[PDB]
């Protein structure tokens, strides 16, 4: 009922380099709410009543907006940030997402050991998703023989 | 202290099946007047799709475009939530997650989500011609899908590696 539309869809930045993303909606909404979600893994609650960070959050983030006008502010982009950041509200049924803006780094493909450690770790909760698809693909594949011998 | 979720799946369906998930939780109850549990999906690669909830007073929500499908269930001494999702094709193929929103009035967001589970709707053409074959001759396709099956992982890694390369080189040069 309510659509958010989340631009930009996608957003490539530079370390240290502020940003903003925003969020819009069809009709007044009371809250915004945000979530982060890193590719392979559950989505975090990020920003929650339009600009309260929870528990975790880094300072560099910030929220704000009124009546339709919604929007997340990162202060200092770091490494670690490059994520899907989803926009959702619940002002009247359903509760509904945004499109998400996909956080990207100009620079992805000689940063400092830690944050070059903290994208190499970012990796592994993909790979593992896809691997899985494939055993599903093949768990998909196998049914079919199996019950044709399971008649009889 | 805190809350858990945690997604019980099938992992893989055929079409017009009813996919049946379960959510357990701990660390508050469907007793308390302020507590629901919600079902949210996404597609993969794709953006999330909040499906149905329900509360403490055992009221219930649904994504209007499928509430046909939906039914949401409880069981509160058990700190269970159910979902059932009938009459399945491949738009269900997603990852299903569990989550917490409490209910004041004013902000109703999800503070707390499960790991999720991942299921598979089965592109389901006719197998009857099978039924044609005998053991052998079905074990042998059997067989086959297992290499064949390991060589797409490993394709996988490889892919992953060459993506690790450039930060791996990057950490050793300095």
């Amino acid at each position: 009922q309510i659509v958010l539309s989340q631009s930009p869809a996608i957003l490539s930045a530079s370390p240290g380099e502020k940003v903003t993303m925003t969020c819009r909606a069809t009709s007044s909404v009371t809250y915004m709410h945000w979530y982060q979600q890193k590719p392979g893994s559950s989505p975090k609650p990020w920003i929650y009543a339009t600009s309260n960070l929870a528990s975790g959050v880094p300072a560099r983030f910030s929220g704000s907006g009124s009546g339709t006008s919604y929007s997340l502010t990162i202060s200092r982009v770091e490494a670690a940030d490059a994520a899907t950041y989803y926009c959702q509200q619940w002002t009247s049924n359903p509760p509904t997402f945004g499109g998400g803006t996909k956080l990207e780094i100009k620079r992805g493909s000689s940063w400092t050991v830690e944050d070059l450690q903290k994208r190499l770790l970012a990796l592994d909760p993909m790979m593992e998703q896809e691997i899985e698809e494939i055993r599903q693909k093949y768990q998909c594949k196998r049914q079919p023989i199996l019950d044709a011998i399971e008649a009889k | 202290m805190q809350v858990t979720l945690k997604e019980s799946g099938p992992g893989i369906l055929q079409p017009s099946q009813t996919l049946s998930l379960t959510c357990s939780f701990s660390g508050f109850s469907l007793s308390t007047s302020g507590m629901g549990v919600s079902w949210i999906r996404q597609p993969s690669g794709k953006g999330l799709e909040w499906l149905a909830h329900i509360y403490w007073d055992d009221d219930k929500r649904y994504h209007p475009s499928l509430k046909s499908r939906l039914t949401i269930s409880k069981d509160t001494s058990s700190n269970q939530v159910f979902l059932k999702i009938t009459s399945v094709d491949t738009a269900d193929t997603a990852t299903y997650y569990c989550a917490r929103s409490i209910y004041d009035g004013y902000y109703d967001y999800f503070d707390v989500w499960g790991a999720g589970t991942t299921v598979t709707v089965c592109s389901g053409s006719d197998y009857e011609f099978l039924k044609s074959w005998t053991v052998e001759d079905l074990q042998k396709r059997l067989l086959a899908l297992d290499p064949m099956m390991e060589q797409e992982i490993e394709e996988i890694r490889q892919k992953y590696q060459s993506k690790r390369q450039p930060i791996l080189d990057a950490i050793e040069a300095k």
